[PDB]
């Protein structure tokens, strides 16, 4: 009995800012454009919704030594001002220094848990030094179901949105007791809302 | 995992120092090592905390000048550095274990100090090394010797090398105004036992290879 | 950030139940923990998460949480309890605590016995003269020694020094120091330690002359 807007899916649970039934073709989708890894499986798990409770996992406040209030884009808007999705958290460095980052969530909920992250394709030498100082970055997660680690493709791609750069999103499911690693020092986009199943 | 520090020291103003802590050669993974500084009978005050694996450090913002955590990682083993210590740097310092980063639930934190090591006592006065004078403190009867004029803590008192341990109170030393320690130990002994029984304090401090042995007096 | 414990010290019969407070100026939210200390130990940790026990604690330890308003409860005192109580909020760094708790065992009231030591001769033959004030086995720690010297009060030159409470009966001792240089101590003839205490139906005065 489930009904969208012109959100799409991913849209939806990324949590744009501008926001069984989708429109074909939706308004608002990724604010940043890029591709969310996965997507039509994922759709397949959802159509099986018996229960599904946002909860927090990681506090955007327990972001000492990142700028985690910056990750905002003239792509993303909202009121007029630049925004973001609200569910993830997209970390820049702070005072010229991005420290690697080392968190992890563990899964004490009794329940399977939707958890969703990204990395951002920045376009040039340019913007990577800008937004997060290191040349050479990667993203590394990791559960007992999944090993990720993956490089930031730097590349000026076609612009869409007002953006020569991109965003790849993943997601998966975290099963009880199990705890998932993060690992990153740049270009990471971070958890900090994920789903109850 | 067991943290075990170095042993106690005693050391003068604009002296350096590094005391040190081992104990976590495995730990898995993303684990802080932190330092927790007492002061005799105040609270308790984090200092800062370090990451073994990749050496890095935050300091609180009521030390960042004053010290300077590190490790090596070769040994596995973290220390906290002073360049000129002072009489304020007298305490109880601890190093504490918890985990870096991890949460759980509905984004609490799993940062509670999980384990700790003994305790590092440092000590600044700073006097010198001096050995005490024993006095009798001559007499239900009550005798005592008192341990006067010395440094460092402690000294260790006993009667009749051990054999009396009924109805003695060997009182905390006190700070004079010299910086210097006087201490005293007493025993209660039926009153109808004197000049019968002898009674010696055997008075130990080992800093000032100070051995001594009174024996306690009357009338 | 700012936690205040209350109160600083409170005493309690064997049996009953003790109540520790520890307030924040701001939201930790939950993520706070509560460790007990015992005398040239480190601080071992009881409560995380503000409610629940570590291994090997209890169920008669008791963590509860209102927001800002955290507050264990021990109840059944036996004397493994008898300790001070720490709170510590890992909400963020710096990592802040409270200042303590001390948990005291309550027994009877105990009157104290007076002792009263004169300078040893070996003493005097240096030149500083100590006279020594004993009060043993009491309770409450509340006592007053006052020093009388020649029935002139004295004041500011003496030094006290207290036992913890005791294992085996709950009670305290306490030795008080008048120190007097060689000199200063001949020129006067009693010497009086003057014991004011809540077990005592009047102050109760020892007291010597010299020769
Ligand atoms: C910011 O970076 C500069 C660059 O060296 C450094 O001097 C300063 O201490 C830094 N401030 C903080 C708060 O880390
Ligand atoms: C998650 O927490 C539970 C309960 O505290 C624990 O038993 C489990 O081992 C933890 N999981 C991992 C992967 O550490």
């Amino acid at each position: 009995p489930l009904i969208l807007r012109d959100c799409s899916v991913a849209g939806w649970l990324l949590g744009n800012p501008m926001c069984i039934v989708e429109k074909a073709n939706p308004a608002n989708d990724l604010c940043y454009p890029g591709n969310f890894n996965d997507y039509e499986e994922l759709k397949h798990l959802l159509s099986r919704i018996n229960h599904f409770e946002k909860i927090q996992i990681i506090p955007k406040s327990s972001w000492s030594d990142h700028e985690a209030s910056s990750g905002v884009s003239s792509a993303c808007p909202y009121q007029g001002t630049p925004s973001f999705f609200r569910n993830v958290v997209w970390l820049i460095k702070k005072n010229n220094t991005y420290p690697t980052i080392k968190r992890s969530y563990n899964n004490t909920n009794q329940e399977d848990l939707l958890i969703l992250w990204g990395i951002h394709h920045s376009n040039d030498a340019a913007e990577q030094t800008k937004l997060y100082q290191n040349p050479t970055t990667y993203i590394s997660v990791g559960t007992s179901t999944l090993n990720q680690r993956l490089v930031p493709k730097i590349a000026t791609r076609s612009k869409v949105n007002g953006q020569s750069g991109r965003m790849d999103f993943f997601w998966t499911i975290l099963k009880p007791n199990d705890a998932i690693n993060f690992e990153s020092n740049g270009n990471f986009i971070a958890p900090e809302y994920a789903y109850k199943i | 995992v067991q943290l075990v520090q170095s042993g106690a020291e005693v050391k003068k103003p604009g002296e350096s120092l590094r005391i040190s802590c081992k104990g976590f050669a495995y730990s898995s993974t993303y684990f802080w090592i932190s330092w927790v500084r007492q002061m005799p009978g105040k609270g308790l005050e984090w200092m800062g905390r370090i990451d073994p694996t990749d050496s890095y450090i935050n300091y609180s913002p009521s030390f960042q000048g004053h010290v300077t955590i590190s490790v090596d990682r070769s040994i596995s083993t973290v220390y906290l550095q002073w360049s000129s210590l002072k009489a304020s740097d007298t305490a109880m310092y601890y190093c504490a274990y918890h985990r870096r980063g991890h949460f759980y639930g509905s984004g609490s934190a799993w940062d509670w100090f999980e384990s700790w090591g003994q305790g590092t006592l440092v000590t600044v006065s700073s006097a010198s090394t001096k050995g005490p004078s024993v006095f009798p403190l001559a007499p239900t009867a009550a005798l005592g010797c008192l341990v006067k004029d010395y440094f460092p803590e402690p000294v260790t008192v006993s009667w009749n090398s051990g054999a009396l341990t009924s109805g003695v109170h060997t009182f905390p030393a006190v700070l004079q105004s010299s910086g210097l320690y006087s201490l005293s130990s007493v025993v209660t002994v039926p009153s109808s036992s004197l000049g019968t029984q002898t009674y010696i304090c055997n008075v130990n401090h080992k800093p000032s290879n100070t051995k001594v042995d009174k024996k306690v007096e009357s009338a | 950030i700012v936690l205040t414990q209350s109160p600083l010290t409170l005493s309690v019969s064997p049996g009953e139940r003790a109540t520790l407070s520890c307030r924040a100026s701001q939201s930790v939210s939950s993520n706070l923990a509560w460790y007990q200390q015992m005398p040239g130990q480190a601080p071992r940790l009881l409560i995380y998460g503000a409610s629940t026990r570590a291994t090997g604690i209890p169920a008669r330890l008791s963590g509860s949480a209102s927001g800002t308003e955290f507050t264990l409860t021990i109840s059944s005192l036996q004397s493994e309890d008898f300790a001070v109580y720490y709170c510590q909020q890992y909400n963020n760094w710096p990592y802040t605590f409270g200042q303590g708790t001390k948990l005291e065992i309550k027994r009877t009231v105990a009157a104290p016995s007076v002792f009263i030591f004169p300078p040893s001769d070996e003493q005097l033959k240096s030149g500083t003269a100590s006279v020594v004030c004993l009060l043993n086995n009491f309770y409450p720690r509340e006592a007053k020694v006052q020093w009388k010297v020649d029935n002139a009060l004295q004041s500011g030159n003496s030094q006290e020094s207290v036992t913890e409470q005791d294992s085996k009966d709950s009670t305290y001792s306490l030795s008080s120091t008048l120190t007097l240089s060689k000199a200063d101590y001949e020129k006067h003839k009693v010497y009086a330690c003057e014991v004011t205490h809540q077990g005592l139906s009047s102050p109760v005065t020892k007291s010597f002359n010299r020769g």
